[PDB]
């Protein structure tokens, strides 16, 4: 049929995404604060959560 | 820096003498940007320090840099013009 | 009545409802006879239905309809040379497609249109036949039957009212063409009344640019000759007497730069005047000011047309904008290489007043990038300040990766091969890995080419090579005379200027060779090696561990980096011996690579690409034999074979060979071929004058989609390399090559196909000059 | 070899030569190469025993209309502009009124050509080409140029006496709104399909009717080449507009007698009550006068290059820019004769004058005919 | 593709290859029932199979097709938050994927583009979507995709520290500071904003930064 690396394909999926990069908020002190949050940077940490990452499947 | 030729480093946004003298100490942010716009550096977390710095590298026969800084209070109304040199 | 039940029969796109919604009584309205015919009409307002009979049981309803929708098949016939998409647009303007609603009504209505489209191709000599083929359960296939007759062609242009500049003059500026005969051709005559309307505006320019300013076509006529072909023009103009560019009074918001704007308004108060100038100045201040910080400078003239003296007065107002604009910059297409490589090809820094064209200059080191497809951005005011503007460098990256091929023959004879592999932008970093070698049973080779292009940000190339050639000639192996040669260059790379950059390094070389070969030249540059190797044997070896010093130079103002069409580029490499070296000597050689456009819209282009070359030694030990200069072959001549432009070695009257084998390996051996013959490959000159004359050319069937990645192009290669010090006192009986005309030739066409491994080039050329002999392959396979 | 190059689609030929009463030339002659597959509206007028016939780069030939023996020739051929020498480019016919051969030509100029020696006895640039002939008439050389310009020039010196914007869109929908004379009106239909009533006068519209389409949205071809110049039985306005479209008109009001507006037609004459055509399909059909019903009808020319139909020799004569001629029935349209006396053809028009059959022909130049 | 044929028959027959992981074939068999069956009572999930179809087939655009198709189809579905999540989930896709990785080269500093457009709808899914077995892991994503910005974009504040505009430092700082409240890319960003003061001799404003610093070096 086919032949990838002495298997036959390989296709797309992530659980690195699901690591999510490790984020240290700033203790940063007053009068010394940006508007550290702008954009649509806005995660609400919601849960129906399922299957997650390559064992979330997709219907 | 046994070179002598560099290719040249520059770095603009300032406000020329005209723009030092065109402003004064007591103007609103607005009455200098009417004339000056904004600046492409401010104070990210203070007053409102309007810093317009120039640099330039020729050619190893060192560095040139205008560092102007414009302290606007709180409430917008200069209280400092600061126009510093090279280093 | 009142509908206690609709029957809905034979919808099959719509729904029942929705049905029900077109009709205007739902199941429980109140239902008129009249309404009932509203229900006939309103469902034929589905544009769905072939036929509506809404009736009635009593009072319950009943909709009796057979129905237009999705069609399954669009079938186009006769569009043989307009594209079925192009026909498919007018229908698809025409709101039916497959899988959409038909109507049998504006079967002509689509058909009219396509001869509408007709229209506006530069015919209307075209017809188009739309036949419904109904198909399954409500489906209809849609034949167009095309009946093309023909296009229309350029034939004459009257102009009248024109007394300056002869028509057929102004025709010869103008892209409406019309003159092939039979033993000239020129081109073709086709028409477009849309090279018509930029022909009125190189006529608008062509009064203009004189003085003519009341210049004015009144009206435009062109003929429906009655043959469908033919387009006779009456052109309607006012000559409109030249007037005289009497003075410049340039205004507005000058700035502070208006003597800066003066010299680009220095204009001579009574020259005839030009407007194209006066065009063209107006965009002098614009950039200017771009280059001054200002990146909106409107400038508006006004040439007040003074027909008292016939003059004009050239008002020009100007308005420029505020200094700081450039805030930032963005970039895109950024999606494989790295953005910072990307950031760095840029002149124009963030944080600034404008300079205008660092944009276009750090553009134009995106556009001589080579790993890109386009170079393009986005250059945005963002809202808010007059020193507000970003640069969002939107731009289009190409595919990388490449092969070169060499083979005798595999599985059936040793294990010979020869290799090479080409990863540069390597895994998105911009370095560049091609890497090649060959182990047969002639030799074995090993090299490496990989760069870190910025190790260090000032230009700083990290280019090191090293190469291993285990060369051998396995056959006879001490008669067929080993030299293993291995050596080392790490070269370097520097902007001089910002389209200038240096090229530097050491070179390194082991030659290991043992049993010359009788040849003499061959022992010549032994004997200027202060050697005295025996000419009658095949006896002596010999090391060298020659160490130069090799250079460069890079001039760069030519397009692009993969596919350019517009500019030249100069390439300096040479290098030169050191003490420490085994000889003293140098070896310079030169590479021209320049574009000229043929075609003003590039579609020909002269590809100028020549090859030059000196080197000879440093005082007493000669330049070697293998830095001699050669072509031939895959090289600036091809249509041969490698090595035919050159010196061509004598050997001399020798035996011992180490026994070259029975009848086999002649080199004036003791097997036969005695006593002083002459080899015919080019063995080389030390020095080069060759030069290959290419042009862009394009094909017109090979869609320009992806016939722009394909480069077939013409030549006529020849060239000339001689060997100073091969002398005619010293080669007389046999063929002299110190004289700088030894004029090879071979002509014909090279093959660009663009493949997912890159450019591959095959050639087929026709030699018709061979200067003192060449080995020719007509057909020739590069890449 | 040449079974698979390229593709086209197009006209039918010609059917049905005859010979029944086998026709001739009253005699061969040339005016040089003619008019040519050039489209142009010049054509020769034949008048005084005199062929007045030019060749569109050059000579005005006056040739005797017994033989073709020149009796003058001048050379319109234009020896001024941006060059001298050029050649002459008449776009506008030969127009013999009085002592002066009237020709507007394509350099824009309506001359007047000496009869007697062709000397041009006065020479003016009008506005544009003619686009039709020059209907020199009551001292104003009437054109329809192709701008659609009612001009009227002094036919006696030049002068121009108004210059009145006539009928046509944008681009020049080609073909004729020839100015031409009934009851004191200056009657022109017009290149949009309209038609009209002008003063003879000075040029002031009596009336302007809208009969049929042109080009634009309702889309005519580029073989649309139709007389809107009308012939006008003394109160009744025939004219075609410009895709064709016959009607009947009032002359002083424009009032529709009747209309066909399914009228799709070369060359028309009123021929009694049988108004003779020649089809845009080349279909020689005898349509009424008071309506159009077809009297006969004759299909033995399908997709021509026909001249205007005449009658000539007992026949109703029609040629073509195939070269043949024939002589069709006056009444159902057989041919009883075909005279091939040309094949590059005629753009000319059949002059049926001097007892002859006088055409220029479009290279291999005049020929005259009988049977 | 597939000719025409019962739409259950077609559908049966795609669910063979949905289950086979026949793709290629279930997208024939997918959209040649919606191409003549577009009103089928599954034509939602004919889509809601058809972006399972193509996204597994890695027809990430197509899938984007069939997305905007399903959003276009069904506007009100319960597995908009599957498809809110399959339009972060194909720009989650669309961004960045090349065969360097076995050797040790990675992209989260090349697109921007698709990333941003993966956090949009991967918040526009934990936003308007809490539901979903999709809104806890766009989250870990989201979470992820904003330092993966932050790699890109303090690869662009490495820049211009290396090209001399310090304006251009300290802007993209704060670019990184505004954006990216917590990153560490953003972290590592604090120390070239002070510097690029020094630079500039603006050493009073760097010494703010280093307050922060000394904060953030919590």
């Amino acid at each position: 049929c086919s032949s990838d690396s002495r298997y036959k394909r390989q296709v797309s999926g992530d659980e690195a995404y699901l690591e999510a990069a490790p984020l240290a908020e700033l203790h940063a002190p007053a009068g010394m604060i940006l508007p550290v949050t702008s954009g649509d940077y806005a995660i609400p940490v919601t849960n129906g959560s399922g299957a997650v990452g390559k064992a979330l499947d997709i219907r | 820096e046994r070179v002598v030729y560099r290719p040249d480093i520059n770095q603009g946004n300032y406000l020329t003498a005209n723009d030092v003298s065109k402003i004064r100490v007591g103007m609103t942010q607005q009455q200098v940007a009417y004339a000056l716009g904004t600046p492409l550096m401010s104070d990210p977390f203070g007053t409102n320090t309007w810093f317009y710095v120039f640099r330039q590298q020729p050619g190893h026969e060192g560095v040139t840099q205008q560092t102007l800084t414009l302290t606007f209070n709180s409430s917008g109304v200069l209280t400092n013009i600061d126009n510093k040199p090279a280093l | 009545f009142v509908v206690k039940d609709i029957h809905f029969e034979g919808l099959q796109r719509v729904a029942v409802g929705a049905a029900l919604l077109s009709m205007p009584v739902r199941t429980g309205d109140t239902v008129n006879d009249e309404d009932i015919s509203n229900t006939i009409r309103a469902l034929f307002a589905t544009g769905n239905f072939e036929d509506v009979r809404v009736l009635r049981d009593g009072d319950t309803l009943l909709v009796q309809v057979k129905e237009r929708p999705t069609i399954a098949s669009i079938t186009f016939s006769g569009n043989k040379s307009v594209k079925d998409d192009m026909l498919k647009q007018n229908l698809e303007a025409s709101g039916v497609r497959v899988g959409e609603s038909l109507d049998r009504t504006t079967i002509a209505d689509i058909e009219k249109g396509l001869e509408d489209f007709y229209y506006s191709v530069g015919k209307y000599s075209a017809s188009v036949k739309a036949v419904v083929t109904p198909l399954p359960r409500n489906r209809v296939d849609l034949k167009l039957v095309f009946q093309e007759g023909v296009s229309a062609e350029i034939q004459q242009i009257n102009i009248v009212g024109n007394h300056a500049f002869t028509t057929d003059e102004l025709i010869s500026h103008f892209q409406l063409r019309d003159e092939v005969p039979w033993w000239n051709v020129v081109g073709d005559r086709k028409y477009q009344k849309q090279k018509l309307a930029g022909d009125l505006e190189t006529l608008r320019s062509y009064y203009l640019d004189r003085g003519y300013a009341r210049f004015n076509i009144d009206s435009t006529q062109v003929s429906l000759t009655p043959d469908k072909k033919g387009i006779y023009v009456t052109v309607n103009i006012t000559e409109g007497d030249q007037y005289k560019l009497s003075g410049v009074e340039v205004s507005g918001n000058l700035a502070g730069h208006s003597a800066e704007i003066e010299q680009l308004t220095k204009i001579e108060p009574g020259e005839l005047y030009n407007g194209t100038k006066v065009t063209k100045m107006e965009d002098d201040i614009k950039k200017l000011l771009g280059r001054y910080g200002y990146a909106y400078p409107r400038v508006q003239s006004m040439p007040e047309i003074n027909d008292a003296d016939k003059t004009v007065k050239l008002r020009v107002n100007v308005d420029a904008g505020n200094r700081f604009y450039v805030r930032k910059i963005r970039f895109e297409g950024n999606d494989t290489s790295k953005d910072a490589v990307l950031r760095r090809e840029m002149r124009q820094m963030e944080g600034a007043w404008l300079g205008s064209d660092l944009v276009d200059q750090g553009k134009e080191r995106l556009n001589r990038l080579g790993f890109f497809e386009t170079v393009d951005t986005d250059t945005q005011r963002v809202p808010g300040s007059p020193d507000q503007v970003d640069v969002v460098y939107k731009v289009k990256e190409r595919n990388t990766g490449s092969f070169n091929f060499g083979i005798g023959y595999g599985t059936e004879s040793g294990v010979s091969f020869q290799a090479g592999v080409q990863q540069d932008n390597w895994l998105g970093t911009g370095y560049a890995v091609g890497i090649n070698g060959t182990k047969n049973d002639y030799q074995t080779y090993a090299e490496l080419s990989v760069t870190n292009p910025y190790f260090t940000v000032d230009g700083v190339s990290l280019g090191g090579r090293l190469f291993y050639n285990d060369f051998q000639a396995d056959d006879a192996d001490l008669s067929d005379y080993t030299n293993k040669s291995y050596g080392t260059d790490v070269t370097l790379g520097f902007p001089i200027n910002e389209y200038n950059s240096l090229r530097a390094g050491l070179g390194y070389v082991h030659n290991s060779l043992s049993n010359m070969q009788p040849q003499v030249a061959m022992w010549r540059y032994l004997y200027s090696m202060g050697e005295h190797p025996s000419t009658s044997d095949q006896d002596n070896s010999f090391k060298t561990d020659d160490f130069t010093f090799n250079y460069g130079w890079t001039y760069n103002k030519l397009d692009r980096g993969y596919f350019p069409t517009d500019g030249s580029r100069v390439n300096l490499t040479g290098k030169v011996t050191i003490p420490g070296s085994d000889n003293e000597y140098y070896k310079v050689t030169l590479d021209t690579a320049t574009y000229v456009p043929i075609d003003d819209d590039h579609k020909w282009v002269v590809l100028g690409r020549t090859r030059w070359g000196y080197g000879d030694g440093l005082g007493g030990k000669e330049m070697p034999f293998y830095e001699n200069f050669y072509a031939g072959g895959s090289s600036t001549v091809r249509g041969f074979q490698s090595n035919t432009i050159g010196p061509k070695a004598v050997y001399f009257p020798h035996q011992a060979s180490n026994y070259d084998p029975d009848y086999d390996y002649e080199c004036a051996t003791q097997d036969g071929a005695k006593d002083l013959c002459k080899s015919d490959d080019a063995v080389g000159g030390n020095a080069m004058a060759v030069a290959s004359l290419e042009f862009i050319t394009p094909t017109p069937f090979i869609s320009d989609k992806y016939a722009n990645s394909v480069r077939t192009s013409f030549f006529w290669d020849m060239g000339t390399v001689w060997d100073t010090n091969w002398d005619s006192s010293q080669y007389s009986g046999y063929p002299d090559y110190s004289d700088p005309s030894n004029i090879r030739m071979s002509a014909g066409i090279a093959l660009q196909w663009m493949s997912p491994l890159g450019p591959l080039v095959f050639s087929y050329a026709q030699p018709f000059k061979k200067y003192d002999g060449d080995k020719a392959e007509q057909f020739q396979f590069n890449i | 070899l040449f079974n698979s190059e390229e593709d086209v689609v197009k006209m039918s030929p010609l059917p049905t030569v005859e010979n029944q009463f086998t026709p001739t030339t009253a005699w061969s002659t040339s005016v040089g190469s003619g008019i040519g597959n050039f489209y142009s509206n010049l054509h020769p007028a034949l008048a005084d025993n005199v062929v007045y016939a030019a060749d569109r780069a050059g000579l005005v030939k006056a040739l005797n209309a017994d033989d073709g023996k020149e009796i003058w020739s001048v050379s319109l051929a234009e020896k001024d502009g941006w060059f001298s020498k050029e050649p002459a480019l008449l776009s506008g016919g030969v127009t013999v009124s009085g002592g002066h051969v009237y020709i507007g030509s394509e350099k824009a100029q309506v001359y007047a050509l000496n009869t007697s020696d062709g000397t041009v006895a006065w020479q003016t640039k009008v506005a544009g080409e003619a686009l039709s002939r020059p209907v020199v008439s009551d001292g104003l050389v009437l054109i329809h140029t192709s701008n659609g310009q009612l001009q009227a020039l002094n036919e006696a010196d030049g002068a121009v006496k108004w210059t009145v914007n006539l009928d046509m869109p944008s681009l020049s929908l080609r073909g004729e709104s020839a100015p031409t004379t009934a009851f004191g009106a200056a009657v022109v239909g017009g290149d949009n399909g309209r038609v009209s009533a002008v003063l003879m006068e000075q040029g002031q519209m009596i009336w302007q009717q809208r009969i049929s389409q042109a080009t634009g949205s309702t889309e005519i071809d580029r073989l649309s080449d139709v007389d809107t110049t009308p012939v006008v039985v003394n109160g009744v306005v025939f004219a075609l507009a410009y895709n064709g479209n016959l009607t009947a008109l009032d002359l002083r009001s424009g009032q529709i007698m009747w209309k066909r507006e399914l009228g799709s037609v070369n060359d028309f004459i009123v021929d009694g009550n049988r108004i003779y055509l020649v089809d845009q399909n080349d279909r020689v059909m005898a349509l009424t006068i008071d309506g159009g019903v077809t009297l006969w009808t004759q299909s033995d020319l399908l997709h021509r290059l026909l001249t205007s139909p005449v009658l000539y020799n007992g026949n109703l004569v029609v040629g073509d820019s195939e070269g043949y001629l024939h002589w069709i029935n006056v009444e159902d349209g057989r041919f009883v004769a075909q005279q091939k006396v040309d094949s590059s053809g005629f753009q000319t028009e059949p002059v049926a004058a001097d007892g002859k059959l006088l055409i220029q022909a479009k290279d291999g130049t005049v020929y005259s005919i009988t049977r | 593709e597939v000719p025409d044929n019962p739409p259950n028959e077609i559908y049966a027959t795609a669910q063979q290859k949905l289950q086979d992981g026949n793709w290629r074939q279930a997208i024939t068999q997918l959209e040649a029932l919606d191409n003549r069956y577009p009103f089928g009572p599954y034509s939602q999930q004919v889509q809601l199979d058809l972006i399972y179809a193509y996204y597994k087939n890695a027809d990430l655009p197509l899938a984007q097709a069939a997305i905007d198709r399903f959003i276009r189809l069904n506007p009100t579905h319960p597995n908009i938050d599957y498809v809110m999540y399959m339009r972060g989930l194909t720009n989650m896709a669309l961004d960045d994927s090349a065969l360097q990785g076995f050797f040790g080269v990675d992209r989260s500093d090349r697109d921007p583009q698709h990333a941003r457009a993966a956090f949009s709808d991967f918040s526009k899914l934990v936003r308007g979507y809490p539901n979903s077995q999709y809104t806890t892991d766009a989250t870990k994503r989201l979470v992820f995709l904003k330092d993966r910005l932050a790699k890109y974009e303090y690869s662009v504040a490495e820049y211009y520290t290396e090209r001399g505009a310090w304006v251009a430092v300290v802007n993209r700082v704060e670019g990184m500071l505004r954006d990216y409240p917590d990153t560490q890319a953003t972290r590592d960003a604090l120390p070239l904003m002070e510097n690029a003061y020094r630079q500039m001799q603006m050493n009073a404003q760097a010494e703010k930064v280093a307050k922060i610093i000394a904060a953030n070096s919590s």
